């Protein structure tokens, strides 16, 4: 038995819906999370500039 | 984590384990010692060979001679004088030979947590064993030859002869209770008949060992 | 990163429990993922965390967690500074236990 | 990784390993020692072959042997002049001729970690060095045949006579447990019933050797 | 490759396997050698048959005469004097003879690496062979007729008998090795119950050959 | 490719495999003589007809022969004169006659690669050439029978009477081997099931007929 | 058990995605390759001209 | 030409091992190539040619 979780990057966080009813690339939950085409990686962080 | 050629003990062994199953987190890891104790305890419950044997003098004292807390089982039994083995009987028989009094074929048996020989015999051990005595062997009384149980691991730097002669058995079969923790089933069933095929070499060796010489069936004694 | 009550009702039914024993990702990059994992015997409650772990690619190609709630969660975690990492998928190894 | 056609020493072996379990990472090769270590122990637990058999020289005190350490089944001895094959007995038996028995037969058996003879045989060891040209046996002496585990590798371009023998044998024996540490469950079969094919191989190459000469009866009467 | 119509030997033998199995890359040939080294062991094991035996002088010298290195299995032995037959015993016997020293019917066992001879016989060879003697084939000494472990091969152009006459059969048990190298075992099932169809019928081939001429089961002799 | 009606010839053959085997490429057909290679000693080495089999004269120096190079299976010999055909008995026998033997039947054995008789014949070989119209058998001499191994082909236009006889016999086996080169396994049992189907057709063709002329019962009785 | 990669020429390198999670004839690398049609060869080479 | 870490996602399961025995092209036209393989442990890294 496996649960592949794959294309992590086709869809966000939602909200609205039951917990148990999304879909298995419909992974919900993201702070300074970044999420484009196929692919999750860390949003670029913050650094003071003079 | 890494490993020496030779997993000598413990200290290595508890690590070679994790290894063996890859995926070694903490949940699983500080229950490594348990499988251990798990699986040493499934195997010396019936395993019998030498090198755990023992030698020991008694003190029979009216025949109520104790048994040791370390005692599994008993191989023969005897005296340091003149070689005469004993042999075992039970109550029902011993019982009547005191009914009967009259002693040369020494017959004991298992009261509890006693041992009784019909004659009252008289080997001797010192009082506790501050000791200050060999003593010619404390009077070159009885001698036991019993198998004992061994210790359980309780120290990375301890060890056992299991793991200078054969470890992969304790490896294998400690991965059994590991697999078993969590739940992967096929690998189980291999690891345990991986142990057991192991295992049974070693009674065929010793079985092989035993009675080496070709002896006749039985001297058949008249006297 | 988290996601609250996986119930895999897409291979199985909700109720039955699920002997978790590997996540498997497939990532990229270089960097020092933090995974933990949890669940709840209700699909409502948000359950309580059982096992955490540091993920080292090039070192190590996936993670152990044991757990056999019906309804599992997961978080991911990169607070390493010089990490650059991204993770493709993953792959839940599991089984199946049973129901009341 | 490249190994040489004559597989001969342990080093090339370790290599050969990683070469037909094609795989070659940290998590795997550095613990390839302890598969040999597996398969090795696996196969000398029941393997008895004449090459891994020893010449021992016996100290007998008083009708009375301390056993080797290395000393895994026993075969058999006799006097260094006029033969006089031994045989094993009970020690149920030999405490029975001691007692009534105040040219004759010789008999032996085993206390756990000692020999015992009944007739008290006395033997010495041979007189050993000064400038030590020679070992010159010494009178009264027994000689003693045993089968002896080999020593474990430990060593890169240390051998034995199995490499030389039956290469294969270890090599399909530690790719059992190579497959064991990652589940090729169907690598697993395949290599123990080749494994076990090569080590029967072993034995009716010996049943086949001991009666080759002229398989006839017994001509072994008393008179 | 190529190859020429017989494969007399090695030098193309080698290179029919990769053959054989068309896929022939590198890392696959460089092994060749070793599949063939498995093979021909694999064979020799347990393959017995006239044109690997030897004929050979001995040198008894006090009974301790020695067996040659090159030794597998002995199907008989004897003098070069009026044809007398050794038959082969256990020392459990000879040494009973000995104990009874009165010899006509000459007996010899397996003590280790050594043959012994009831009676103390002394055939003889010359010291290390420098030789310069055929000297009437050694004094007409008793004489062995063994089968000997056969070269490895260690040459292209080196050869053997089993080329001569029966190639395809290392050809197809050592693909078998090849074929285990990487995973195809459908063709390992095939090539090996061939290459053991083949062999049978080499030993039936010198079963029909044996016995030849019809003799009675037994001439029971008299005398 | 094209072949004749009446295959008769090794040149022919060797095409029609490839016809047969329909495939025509480098890869396939410059191994065509190694699979014939292999069919013919895989045959040969278990079958026995009439065809293949031979006369030879003999040259007993003094109660001994040597074992022809051809040699596979041994049949009936006897004299060239007044019959006397001889019989096959073991070493440990022929030994015990030698020793206490100091119109009589004759037997013999083998040693090796040499024949041994009795009572010490003496037999020569033919007087052979000079003028050389005739080869004049010489007093004294024996006759021999036995199966010989045909000769390798190694030419095309080159035959046996296996061709000659059971042309497809070689075919369909030759065919197993070359659906062993490439893994028609499905094509392998084909061939090989005709293949022995043809191949057992020989046999009962031989034993119908060397017992054909009348079955009886043995009216040998000594007296 | 096969992998047959048929269709080479469908599609030419991708960045963006996982190497694990890319289509058998979603291929990903080339330097001096071409891809058309269905079909993959070198592409033409450098030569100087006067 | 180079593409790293096919999964054989599609046929098996991503972590099983997979005993690599040929590869069998459709080549079109007269040529010489080199080919080249590898792999990795871990799903990650870029492997070592063997």
């Amino acid at each position: 038995a496996l649960y592949p979780i794959k294309s992590l990057g086709a869809v966000g966080v939602i909200a609205d819906q039951a917990p148990t009813d999304l879909a298995p690339n419909a992974f919900t939950n993201a702070i300074n999370a970044r999420f484009v085409e196929q692919r999750v990686f860390k949003t670029g962080g913050n650094a003071p500039l003079s | 984590p890494d490993v020496q050629y030779p997993i000598n003990t413990y200290g290595w062994l508890k690590k070679a384990v994790a290894l063996w199953a890859d995926r070694d987190d903490d949940e699983f890891v500080n229950q490594i010692p348990n499988f251990i104790n798990f699986a040493e305890k499934e195997i010396y419950r019936n395993l019998r060979i030498p090198p755990l044997e023992k030698e020991v003098y008694l003190d029979i004292k009216d025949g109520v001679a104790y048994i040791p807390p370390d005692y599994l089982e008993a191989q023969w039994m005897m005296r340091a004088k003149d070689g005469t083995i004993f042999q075992v009987t039970s109550p029902e028989e011993i019982s009547y030979r005191r009914q009967h009094g009259t002693n040369q074929p020494v017959n004991f048996a298992r009261f509890g947590s006693r041992f009784i020989f019909y004659p009252s015999i008289e080997a001797d051990t010192p009082y506790y064993p501050d000791d200050g005595s060999p003593l010619i062997p404390a009077e070159n009384s009885v001698i036991l030859s019993y198998y004992a149980d061994p210790p359980e691991f309780h120290e990375d730097t301890d060890t056992s002869t299991i793991l200078t002669i054969a470890p992969e058995l304790l490896l294998y079969f400690t991965l059994r209770h590991a697999c078993l923790f969590v739940q992967d089933d096929n690998g189980v069933q291999k690891w345990s008949a991986l142990g057991k095929a192991i295992l049974d070499e070693m009674v065929e060796q010793n079985k092989k060992q035993e009675y080496s010489g070709s002896p006749i069936a039985i001297p058949n004694n008249m006297t | 990163l988290e996601r609250t009550g996986i119930d895999f009702d897409n291979v199985t039914n909700e109720w039955n429990q699920k002997h978790i024993n590997r996540f498997r990702p497939q990532t990229t990059g270089s960097g020092t993922y933090i995974f933990e994992a949890g669940g709840s015997q209700f699909s409502n409650e948000y359950g309580h965390p059982h096992t955490s772990k540091t993920y080292t690619i090039g070192v190590d190609r996936h993670v152990s967690v044991r757990l056999n709630h019906p309804y599992l969660f997961y978080n991911v975690i990169d607070n390493d500074v010089n990490s650059n990492a991204a993770i493709n998928g993953l792959t839940i190894e599991f089984a199946v236990g049973g129901r009341r």
